[PDB]
């Protein structure tokens, strides 16, 4: 968001107005809908994942289509049979806005072994930015990362690190009921939290913005820093079960 | 919300604007239409990423700006998708703001005024990466209550599609001279439709008025005076012409930002 000048902390209040607008609510699975549960979510969200994976999109692509995803639900009940459906929409509209090169509705019907077909694509994304109507600039927790790696005296190498890890740990939150509760902001910060105190671990003169960094973030964030701690916390939760995700099979 | 009209506000460069009421708000609303192209990716990329860009300013909550409320894509064809525009309603422009002002003036503190919640406005937009490209004295809302609210900002891209086919009504007094391409098509383009605002208000005619590209473009340095290369009767305070021309300055490189204007002796 390019100023003139240099006279003109007033983006990050942007960016924090901006999120609120874009919200799903939480309630959502018992107030809204009727069949689709969180197990179907977190499998719509790690096929979406693998797709973006698969397809090297935009880091953006993922976290960005599931709020779509999470806000829709909001809004409308669906079908569990048309969950997929949904998810696919997400991501087509996510690529549109965040890609050089977006996905193809052809491409991504694909990735649904041509379960799904182009027209059920396009006639859902119109469903989808009508009912979103048309706010799809949504805030993901990759912007607020880059912007908190921006205020961090890290080297270029160890921001490149953090933002690794940072990146990882929010793909998770994303296929998880949590990406429900908290704002992008918030997940953001506890992944940052979550790697920049794994990081210094390892490596104690390193990664010296370990130190408080929850109630640092929660200043800039203007969150509660317990709200940050439980936050980052379910991150190191979600990453413990990760060597389940790896042994499931 | 399905909105429903109450007026035909006016028929100008976007269509036809008409005013609807919020059936559960109750407010007024501004709705304008635009006819899309629906490819075979669906919704043209451009128009989703424009749209959406200013569907996101809402939450800025500026207050020199209108609000793009809400976007339904209405109709359909393998070609078109109709696409509504739902604005904040203003009753006013800058013209009738002007036209019920009595003789003479008046004032120049109420005039100060209005070019600083412009320059405000334009500044917020400016820095947000959109630029206005037409702006008029009829994009130029004014509340009841003084404030200026612009509009029909970042309509230019949205609206390529159907204005090639194929009008084309270019009320071209307040357009930048580079408009008349080439090239650009920047940000500065703006800054120059604000010195012709600005003039006009102490004026009442729009200074280098109609005719054609070359003759709207030959009344431009009538005033200014030609540029020579490689460039290719105030009414007000003096301090205040300093502005004006800084922001009338042909070239586009050193022509004064909304910014730079902002912070002008005259204010």
């Amino acid at each position: 968001l390019c100023c003139e000048v240099e006279t003109i902390d007033r983006v990050l209040r942007a960016m924090l107005k901006a999120e609120e607008t874009c919200a799903p609510s939480v309630s959502y699975f018992k107030c809204v809908q009727k069949e689709v549960l969180p197990s179907m979510r977190k499998i719509v969200a790690t096929w979406m994942l693998e797709v973006c994976e698969e397809q090297k999109c935009e880091e953006e692509v993922f976290p960005l289509a599931m709020n779509y995803l999470d806000r829709f639900l909001s809004l409308e009940p669906v079908k569990k049979s048309r969950l997929q459906l949904l998810g696919a929409t997400c991501m087509f509209v996510a690529s549109k806005m965040k890609e050089t090169i977006p996905l193809t509705a052809e491409k991504l019907c694909i990735y649904t072994d041509n379960s799904i077909r182009p027209e059920e694509l396009l006639q859902m994304e119109l469903l989808l930015v009508n009912k979103l109507k048309w706010n799809l600039a949504a805030m993901t927790p990759h912007d607020f990362i880059e912007h908190f790696l921006s205020k961090m005296p890290e080297a270029e190498e160890n921001k490149q690190i953090i933002r690794k890890h940072a990146q990882t740990f929010v793909a998770l939150c994303a296929t998880d009921v949590k990406f429900i509760s908290n704002p992008p902001s918030m997940v953001a910060a506890g992944s940052v939290v979550a790697a920049v105190q794994g990081l210094n671990l390892r490596s104690p003169n390193n990664f010296l913005s370990y130190y408080r960094l929850t109630r640092f973030l929660s200043r800039v964030i203007k969150c509660d820093p317990d709200c940050l701690r439980a936050c980052q916390e379910q991150i190191e939760a979600l990453l413990e079960s990760s060597l389940r995700q790896a042994q499931q099979n | 919300s399905r909105y429903e009209p109450v007026a035909e506000i006016g028929v100008g460069a976007y269509g036809t604007v008409y005013k609807a009421r919020d059936p559960h708000s109750g407010h007024f609303v501004a709705l304008k239409s635009v006819r899309v192209p629906n490819g075979e990716e669906g919704l043209p990329i451009s128009t989703v990423r424009e749209v959406a860009l200013l569907r996101r300013l809402e939450a800025f909550e500026h207050p020199n700006v209108v609000r793009l409320m809400d976007v339904c894509a209405t109709s359909r064809t393998d070609r078109e998708i109709k696409v509504t525009l739902v604005f904040e309603h203003v009753d006013q422009d800058l013209r009738t703001y002007l036209d019920k002002a009595p003789p003479p003036g008046l004032p120049a503190e109420t005039i100060k005024d209005l070019m600083r919640q412009f320059l405000r406005g334009l500044d917020f937009l400016h820095a947000n990466c959109i630029v206005h490209r037409d702006l008029k004295p009829e994009n130029i809302l004014v509340t009841s209550g003084g404030t200026v609210k612009l509009a029909d900002f970042g309509l230019a891209r949205i609206y390529s599609y159907q204005m090639a086919l194929d009008p084309v009504v270019v009320t071209l007094w307040y357009r930048a001279p580079e408009v008349l391409l080439q090239s650009t098509y920047a940000t500065p383009v703006d800054m120059w439709s604000v010195g012709c605002i600005f003039a006009e208000m102490f004026r009442r005619k729009p200074l280098f008025c109609g005719n054609s590209e070359a003759d709207q473009l030959g009344k431009i340095f009538d005033l200014i005076g030609l540029p020579p290369e490689d460039d290719w009767v105030p009414e007000m305070e003096e301090s205040g012409a300093q502005l004006l021309l800084e922001m009338l300055t042909f070239n586009p490189h050193k022509r004064i930002s909304a910014f730079r204007a902002l912070q002008h002796s005259y204010l």
